């Protein structure tokens, strides 16, 4: 046999490529960025905090 | 091919709540790939 096996694995490769392309293209995953940076000593002596 | 895709569908359903692939494991920063859904859809059709 083994012709059945090679045809099968070819079809599996094609279907896997299709499904992984869908997996790559479909979702967003773009949460951008959140949270604000904490306070460090360099911030104190910057011109930003001058009263 | 039908047997193989039934196997992947059932294994995906099993994995659906694996902590690495589910809500836990990432709370400090956020992976929880929802693409599982798509796989289900494909198998179903």
């Amino acid at each position: 046999w083994k012709g059945i096996a090679i045809a099968l694995l070819v079809i599996l490769v094609i279907c896997s490529l299709i499904v992984t392309s869908v997996i790559l293209l479909t979702p967003a995953e773009d949460n951008s960025l959140s949270q604000k940076k904490k306070v460090t000593v360099e911030d104190l002596f910057s011109e930003d905090f001058k009263i | 091919v039908t047997g193989f895709f039934i196997a992947v569908s059932v294994i995906a359903n099993v994995v659906e709540t694996v902590p690495c692939g589910s809500s836990p494991g990432h709370i400090k920063e956020l992976r929880y790939a929802v693409a599982f859904f798509c796989l289900d859809t494909a198998c179903v059709m």
